[PDB]
């Protein structure tokens, strides 16, 4: 399932964001 | 349709909005600087860490008001060629007033350090939140969702792009209500701007693609947030920053099944590459989101005053994480005096 394939991201706690 | 409309009710948003300017203008124009002072706060705990330094609870001696005081580290923040965007930044946040925007409550700066003493939300943020209830319902979503419309409709009347919409950077307050944080992206623009920045998973796909772009970038990130916060996922995910990017420009989006079709029209409309049909973008402004059909139910006036009933009120007592505490060390000489005189 797309929410099982979220859960095991290396994306699922706080993003940082960019500026370069 | 009824967003192609004046002007009863419209015209009280103008008048709304025309003394809020003004208010804004005047403290645009004139910051507060140098408001408060470190050894008046008492430094209970670390909140979090950004890339600049800690975030700390800390309690006012003089009044026992409790505060988040966000430190940044004035060579880490030159190093970083972040400069002009911490001026924006506080420039900005000082100016601001609306009931879904956490307020700079003070700010001052010594040889080391620049500090930012933040309104304190005693529910943390919903990415927390968020990630552990999995998703929210429907009706949930458009009552935040409802709040970062109307103060999107706020800051864009004012020039400014927020540019960094995410669940991480809102609060919830004791009743429920949110507030939006963190202005180290926000900008006031007439017109065009062209720095890429941004969380990868929330960036419009003109900005990836180095088009130059206005606040239609912030109507995007709003798609984001409702898919998000309904889906308990992003749109557009992946491993690296780079796989993120490829799906955003590719023009493709996947609903859950589950999504209303009311939510996924909203979000079609949100999620457009095309300025030229993307809702907030064309000839009705915000209008056109403000009167679609997911947004039927919702009462403007009640959510701005507060009226409605909260679908979650945090726990107030243990449950903060920790750090490692370390006093502040302020430097005897000043650093990056002139970059920052006018913090
Ligand atoms: C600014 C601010 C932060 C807060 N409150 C809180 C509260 C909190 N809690 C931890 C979890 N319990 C369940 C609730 C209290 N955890 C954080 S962790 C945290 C720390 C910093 C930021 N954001 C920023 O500092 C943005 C302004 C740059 C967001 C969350 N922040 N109120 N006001």
């Amino acid at each position: 399932t797309t929410y099982a394939d979220f859960i095991a991201s290396g994306r699922t706690g706080r993003r940082n964001a960019i500026h370069d | 349709a009824a967003a192609a409309k004046k002007g009863s009710e419209q015209e009280s948003v103008k008048e709304f909005l025309a003394k809020a300017k003004e208010d804004f203008l005047k403290k645009w124009e004139s910051p507060a600087q140098n408001t408060a002072h470190l050894d008046q706060f008492e430094r209970i705990r670390t909140l979090g860490t950004g890339s600049f330094g800690r975030v700390m609870l800390v309690k006012h001696k003089e009044t026992g008001n409790h505060y988040a005081m966000k430190i940044l580290d004035k060579q880490k923040v030159v190093k970083l060629k972040q400069i002009e965007h911490t001026l924006n930044e506080k420039r900005i946040q000082q100016a601001v007033n609306f009931p879904f925007l956490v307020k700079l409550e003070f700010s001052f700066k010594d040889n080391s350090n620049l500090y930012m003493v933040l309104e304190y939300a005693p529910g943390g943020e919903m990415f927390s939140h968020l990630r552990r209830i999995g998703r929210f319902s429907e009706p949930h979503a458009r009552f935040y969702a409802a709040q970062i419309v109307l103060t999107f409709e706020y800051l864009h009347s004012l020039d400014l792009i927020y540019r960094d919409l995410k669940p991480e950077n809102l609060l919830i307050d004791q009743q429920g209500y949110i507030k939006v944080a963190d202005f180290g992206f926000a900008k006031r623009v007439k017109g065009r701007t062209w720095t890429l920045c941004g969380t990868p998973e929330y960036l419009a796909p003109e900005i990836i693609l180095s088009k130059g772009y206005n606040k239609a970038v912030d109507w995007w990130a709003l798609g984001v947030l409702i898919y998000e916060m309904a889906a308990g996922y992003p749109p557009f995910f992946a491993d690296q920053p780079i796989q993120i990017y490829e799906k955003i420009v590719s023009g493709k989006v996947r609903f859950p099944s589950h999504f209303s079709s009311d939510l996924k029209d909203l979000l079609r409309n949100l999620l457009q590459v095309d300025l030229t049909k993307r809702f907030g973008n064309l000839k009705n402004g915000v209008n056109d989101i403000k009167n679609h059909k997911w947004f039927a139910t919702t009462d403007w006036i009640a959510i701005y005053q507060r009226k409605v009933e909260a679908p979650f009120i945090p726990k107030f007592k243990s449950n903060f994480d920790d750090y490692e505490e370390e006093e502040i060390r302020v430097s005897i000489n000043e650093k990056c005096g002139k970059e920052f005189s006018e913090f």
